[PDB]
């Protein structure tokens, strides 16, 4: 069930031979990459100077 | 005036009902085959249009 896409098509059904047609065999999602996003800037500096 | 068809639609039950959470999907299989039935019914409706 993870060799060829034809094998996955066979595995979605229960037949060793498949005729002409199109079948949804799996659903895919774009896995997000490793990155983050920022925060608003500092309003002022430290009250220590 | 006579309608002939509506917009074809398909719902991935697993992604819609769980989302990114892999554990929620790993718990869905206790229900057995509801997702397959829903997807098959939606596909049959879509090809009918």
């Amino acid at each position: 069930c993870a060799l060829d896409p034809l094998s996955e098509t066979k595995c979605t059904l229960k037949s060793f031979t498949v005729e002409k047609g199109i079948y949804q065999t799996s659903n895919f999602r774009v896995q997000p990459t490793e990155s983050i996003v920022r925060f608003p800037n500092i309003t002022n500096l430290c009250p220590f100077g | 005036i006579l309608p002939v068809s509506m917009t074809k639609t398909s719902v991935d039950c697993t992604m819609y009902i769980c989302g990114d959470s892999t554990e929620c999907s790993n718990l869905l299989l206790q229900y057995g085959s509801f997702c397959t039935q829903l997807n098959r019914a939606l596909t049959g409706i879509a090809v009918e249009q």
